């Protein structure tokens, strides 16, 4: 029924400094030929407490995809620290990879992300204002959280 | 971290009205 199947997502350049870009090698299998485009999005959850703090880091149109296995690297620039609340800067958050086909979300790959200081002084005594230039982003690549949604392939 | 924060992050991960599994 579902025209697109997501085979795997490989998290590249992990870990990396907070300001360094996101890298993802995406594999998907096309069961049938699609006449429309497959839109991929990288969404950073700036704050667990509110959807106000979400940042679409990148969005890519892929198509017209013919039947068969396909692969691509999905790169995205780092989130904006000025849009991220202080209380959510250090610790755990979520990055999302979504795919729509005719405005309809059918796949959502989510990762837990660990933003921590590597410096002994900073990790033991974190500042009031987070120093983003010293935070390391460590994605939980071994725990991909995948959600499929029932969509219309008209 | 508190439970409410893990629950909030769980919700963001799964979205709404889908089936969630670890792995592909």
């Amino acid at each position: 029924m579902a025209k697109v199947q997501v085979n795997n997502v490989v998290v590249l350049d992990n870990p990396s400094p907070f300001y360094n870009p996101f890298q993802f090698e995406i594999t998907f299998e096309c069961i049938e030929d699609l006449s429309e485009d497959l839109e991929w999005k990288i969404i950073y959850v700036g704050s667990a407490e509110s959807e106000e703090y979400d940042q679409v880091l990148d969005s890519v149109l892929v198509g017209p995809v013919p039947a068969g296995r396909h692969m691509f690297v999905f790169q995205a620039d780092a989130p904006n620290p000025g849009l991220i609340p202080d209380a959510d800067a250090v610790g755990v958050t979520v990055v999302l990879i979504t795919c729509t086909y005719r405005g309809q979300e059918f796949i959502r790959v989510g990762y837990y992300v660990n933003n921590e200081y590597t410096e002994t002084e900073l990790r033991e005594n974190p500042p009031v204002k987070p120093d983003f230039s010293k935070l390391q982003r460590n994605i939980l690549a071994s725990n991909p959280r995948v959600t499929r949604f029932h969509i219309n392939w008209e | 971290s508190t439970e409410r924060k893990w629950a909030e992050l769980a919700r963001r991960i799964r979205g709404a009205g889908g089936v969630t599994l670890n792995g592909f």
